[PDB]
């Protein structure tokens, strides 16, 4: 039975720097190649470092090199990555793995530990309004949402109505501005007659600032 | 171990697979070729008898263990040019003796008369006065009617 | 540097063999050994097929692969497919140029329901954001399966890729996908192009929107 | 788990490491027999480009036996490193080195670039024969390939030419830059296995109840010094009734006496049930070190108070111990 237990995330600012740790049992750590594997939220997997059994070679993909440091334990029984300097690029979950030989396979994955890098500090939403053009309103249906920017840190809940309208309402996941700010929108789906009878207004509400916001949405 | 080409008198002047490099004297070997391995015994002791094969015993310690993996039939002995002796073994039963350091200082074979065969069914050199019964005569068929 | 690049929607139907390919650039992928991994969403990936056509105890004869030397490519197929294998795919090689390269990764859908093309909204900036001085123009796709779609911002007839954020596909109340995109612009960057569009890929068409200043 | 010290090890070095290697039409080849096959240098080895094997995964083959071990070593371009392969074709896999469809083994290369290149035409192919190679052969020939109808009569010529071209290898050439390939096929036959990978062995523990392995030997006891000596061929030693007595250490050729594990029956002394609930227990022909504590000839006693003064027997233990 082997296992990986992975900590040392969290909200760190950019230049700034933390080492991750990946604990671990059930094999002989110094009969073993140990590794960092990134994934940003959104994208792939890409590896990060390398070391070797008895820690006496190390390896960086160049995308950290001079940055990240890739270090073990054997007598610990524990892998560490001390990152520098992280950047806005850098936010991504840390996965450690466990690799029998240096051109086979990734045989143990943990669970992953996300780092995010940012600056930015708490604040609530913006709120604008997103109207429907008339050239896509002719067309029998329509959609109409609002746009919630430059907020930190996630969550936002949306919903339309103070929770009375649910049909044909999505609330879309967040995204992460170079800035350090999120943004997200949701959407209500209507008939292209109702937009000029019916009321549609979202609320936005983002708890670690104690922020809500009413905005109403109207056609173009 | 090589496909060596050899002279139909060969001797020595005044694809391998395996390569290894480095009258007063009797030498002794035994060569036995098992599930592919070679075995090589060996002694070598002095004595004092110039004119034939020395009486008295002593057991071969093993020299060498091969993994050579050859067909051996025959085999040709090579001296050097400006006396030995070969038998062959047989698949007999003997009762060895070991001292108190392990060593082989006796041995009975089990099959060369009566009282070897009594020394061997009671285990031991030393036989009592008495009778022991020792095998069994069955006489076999000689014809088929 | 040898790298790996994936196709990003591939779906088949339950029961059915989907075929997930990889191919290499800048580097041979036949001169070492390729792995393949499988990530459910919300835990880590784990290996599937290791060293070409080896499986790892928990994972069935359903899972299998080659690679194809000389077309400098390889690929997994999975047999039998259940709708316990919609996972995010990634293939594993290693050269002397990069020492562990991964692909960007495939979405696999299993097709247990019934396929639908994208709805796609653009919209424009409001007044009350163009008096911020922002300009942000927000793409929302919905009620699309397989949930896997691509979404690219464009300026006249020319692509904009500075500004641009995304998310993935997320299942909706009516059991179909939904994604969004950003372009963030300044007023004056969105008033100097005639319009701005978002075009959103399907497996094959697409569905084209778009918005200017007036 | 004991095994001997590893005194020789195969020359993989020596073909990996050499000064210089043989031109692919004339490619060189080395036996490996009769030593300890450590991979473990070649396989976590960042140094080469290409690591593929067609015969037994890495992780295995440093735990197999083999009669023979061939190393096939050659110098060709970067992009003629991907016909080193069963079932390819090509100039190389044709005319100078052809692996056979269920070849056996692994085929390992690494850019030479630093050191195989100026331009240094001394590397040759062939570019032309007769026929292709069958698996493993070799054809180092210099008589001129006829292409066309007319008799070369050993010159070159109109449709006719050397079949050997030279490579240009230049240190300013990825796929025109030359690269050291080694092959390494393994086989089994039916004779004894030379070549086996290194075991591992574990640190002794003494006077404890332990399984083990020794060379070839397994059982379960306890190691002890021994006070008694073996011919120095001799590995383990045997009892009257053909049981392991003592083994001979691998590393330290010290001999270790073996014990079974302590046993033995487990009896209670007990007044009668009528008179009291209290009882003592004996632990038959046991030390008192592995199960009120009296240690004595029957075995160890718990429970009971061992007193100078003798009385006429009740409960009998054994060995004059009531
Ligand atoms: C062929 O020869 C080369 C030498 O040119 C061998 O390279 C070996 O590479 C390892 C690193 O993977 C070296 O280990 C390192 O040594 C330094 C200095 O003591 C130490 O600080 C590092 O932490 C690490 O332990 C090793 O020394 C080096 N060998 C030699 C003789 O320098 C290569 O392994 C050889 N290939 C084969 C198949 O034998
Ligand atoms: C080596 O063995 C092969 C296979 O039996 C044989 O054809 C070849 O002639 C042998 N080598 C020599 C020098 O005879
Ligand atoms: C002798 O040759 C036969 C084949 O004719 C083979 O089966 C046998 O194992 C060989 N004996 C030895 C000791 O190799
Ligand atoms: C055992 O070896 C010793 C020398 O260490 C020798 O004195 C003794 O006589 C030998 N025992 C026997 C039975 O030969
Ligand atoms: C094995 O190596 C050790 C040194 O680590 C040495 O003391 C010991 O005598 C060696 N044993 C043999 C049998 O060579
Ligand atoms: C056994 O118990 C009885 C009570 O049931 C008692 O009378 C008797 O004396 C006891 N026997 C002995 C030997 O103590
Ligand atoms: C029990 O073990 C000790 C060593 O701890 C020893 O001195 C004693 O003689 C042993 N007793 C018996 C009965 O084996
Ligand atoms: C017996 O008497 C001696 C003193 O002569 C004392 O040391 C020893 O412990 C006594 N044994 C018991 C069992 O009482």
């Amino acid at each position: 039975e082997v296992q990986l237990v992975e900590s040392g995330g969290g909200l760190v600012q950019p230049g700034g720097s933390l080492r991750l740790s990946c604990a671990a049992s059930g094999f002989t750590f110094s009969s073993y190649w140990m590794n960092w594997v990134r994934q940003a939220p959104g994208k792939g997997l890409e590896w990060v470092a390398n070391i070797k059994q008895d820690g006496s070679e190390k390896y960086y993909v160049d995308s950290v090199k001079g940055r990240f440091t890739i270090s073990r334990d054997n007598a610990k029984n524990s892998l560490f990555l001390q990152m520098n300097s992280l950047r806005a690029e850098d936010t991504a979950v840390y996965y450690c793995a466990r690799v029998w030989w240096l051109r086979g396979s990734f045989d143990y994955w943990g669970q992953g530990t996300l780092v995010t890098v940012s600056s930015a500090s708490t604040k609530g939403p913006s709120v604008f309004p997103l109207a429907p053009s008339s050239k896509s309103t002719s067309g029998g249906t329509a959609a109409l949402g609002c746009l919630v920017k430059d907020y930190f840190p996630e969550p936002v809940t949306v919903s339309w109505n103070s929770g009375a309208l649910t049909s044909g309402v999505h609330t879309f996941p967040a995204v992460l501005q170079s800035s350090g700010l999120y943004s997200l929108s949701s959407v209500v789906t209507v008939p292209s007659s109702s937009l000029g009878t019916q009321t549609y207004i979202c609320n936005v509400n983002h708890k670690p600032s104690n922020t809500k916001v009413d905005k109403k949405v109207e056609p173009k | 171990v090589c496909e060596f080409q050899f002279c139909n008198d060969p001797f020595l002047g005044v694809n391998c697979t395996f390569e290894y490099v480095s009258f007063k004297n009797l030498r002794e070997f035994v060569f036995k070729n098992i599930d592919g391995y070679f075995k090589i015994y060996s002694k070598h002791t002095p004595i004092n008898l110039v004119r034939d094969l020395p009486q008295g015993f002593s057991a071969l310690e093993p020299l060498v263990d091969l993994p050579i993996g050859i067909n051996i039939t025959r085999f040709q002995t090579l001296l050097a040019l400006h006396a030995y002796y070969v038998g062959y073994l047989q698949p007999r039963t003997f009762l060895l003796k070991y001292n108190e350091n392990g060593t082989i200082t006796d041995a009975v074979d089990c099959a060369l008369d009566p009282l070897s065969e009594t020394k061997c069914t009671l285990k031991s050199f030393t036989v009592e006065k008495g009778i022991y019964q020792t095998s069994n005569f069955r006489v076999q068929p000689t014809e088929s009617i | 540097n040898f790298m790996l690049t994936q196709p990003h929607s591939v779906s088949e139907s339950p029961g059915k063999t989907v075929t997930i390919s990889c191919t290499g650039s800048s580097g041979s992928i036949a001169s070492n050994y390729v792995q393949w991994y499988q990530q459910r969403p919300g835990s880590a990936p784990t290996t599937v097929i290791y060293e070409d056509n080896q499986r790892p105890s928990g994972v069935p004869d359903r899972f299998s692969g080659s690679i194809d030397s000389s077309s400098n490519s390889a690929s997994l197929t999975i047999s039998g497919l259940k709708t316990e294998d919609e996972a995010d795919y990634y293939c594993q090689s290693y050269d002397s140029s990069n020492h562990v390269v991964f692909g960007g990764g495939t979405k696999l859908t299993v097709l247990g329901q019934p396929k639908a093309a994208p709805s796609v909204t653009l919209f424009p900036p409001s007044s009350e954001e163009l008096q911020a001085n922002k300009a942000t123009l927000v793409c929302l796709i919905s009620d699309f399966y397989p949930g896997a779609v691509t979404v690219a911002w464009k300026a006249d007839s020319s692509p904009v890729k500075a500004g641009v954020e995304t998310t993935t596909p997320s299942k909706q109340s009516n059991n179909k996908y939904a994604a969004s995109s950003y372009l963030s612009l300044t007023p004056e960057q969105w008033k100097s192009h005639r319009s701005y569009s978002c075009q959103v890929t399907h497996e094959g068409s697409t569905v084209e929107k778009t918005v200017a200043p007036t | 788990v004991r095994f001997p010290n590893i005194t020789n090890l195969c020359p993989f070095g020596e073909v990996f490491n050499a000064t210089r290697f043989a031109s692919v039409y004339a490619w060189n080849r080395k036996r490996i027999s009769n030593c300890v096959a450590d991979y473990s240098v070649l396989y976590n080895s960042a140094s080469f480009s290409t690591f593929k094997c067609y015969g037994v995964s890495p992780t295995k083959l440093n735990d197999l036996c083999f009669t023979n071990v061939y190393a096939d070593s050659f110098v060709i371009r970067g992009d003629e490193v991907r016909q080193i392969a069963p079932g390819q074709t090509g100039k190389i896999a044709d005319y100078n080195y052809k692996l056979p469809d269920d070849f056996t083994g692994c085929v390992i290369a690494w850019n030479s670039n630093n050191l195989d290149s100026k331009g240094n035409y001394n590397y040759l192919y062939r570019l032309f024969r007769k026929s292709n190679l069958k698996p493993f052969e070799r054809d180092i020939s210099t008589e001129i390939y006829q292409a066309g109808s007319t008799p070369c009569n050993g010159v070159e010529g109109f449709n006719c030419y050397f079949p050997l071209q030279s490579y240009g290898f230049q240190p300013t050439n990825v796929g025109y830059q030359p690269y050291r390939v080694v092959v390494l096929s393994f086989e089994l036959l039916h004779a004894p296995a030379t070549v086996c990978g290194p075991k591992k062995s574990t640190n002794l523990v003494k006077n404890k109840c332990v399984n083990f392995n020794f060379n070839g030997l397994t059982g379960t006891g306890v190691l002890t010094e021994s006070n008694k000596k073996f011919l120095p061929f001799q590995q383990f030693g045997r009892d009257i009734a053909d049981t392991t007595d003592a083994v001979r250490d691998p590393q330290t050729l010290e001999i270790l006496d073996i014990t079974p594990c302590s046993f033995g029956g487990v009896s209670v002394i007990t007044p009668g049930t009528n008179t009291s609930n209290q009882v003592a227990v004996l632990y038959q022909d046991v030390n008192c070190t592995e199960v009120n504590v009296f240690q004595t000839r029957a075995g160890c006693l718990i429970g009971a108070e061992h007193v100078n003064n003798s009385y006429e027997c009740d409960i009998p233990i054994g060995a004059g111990i009531c």
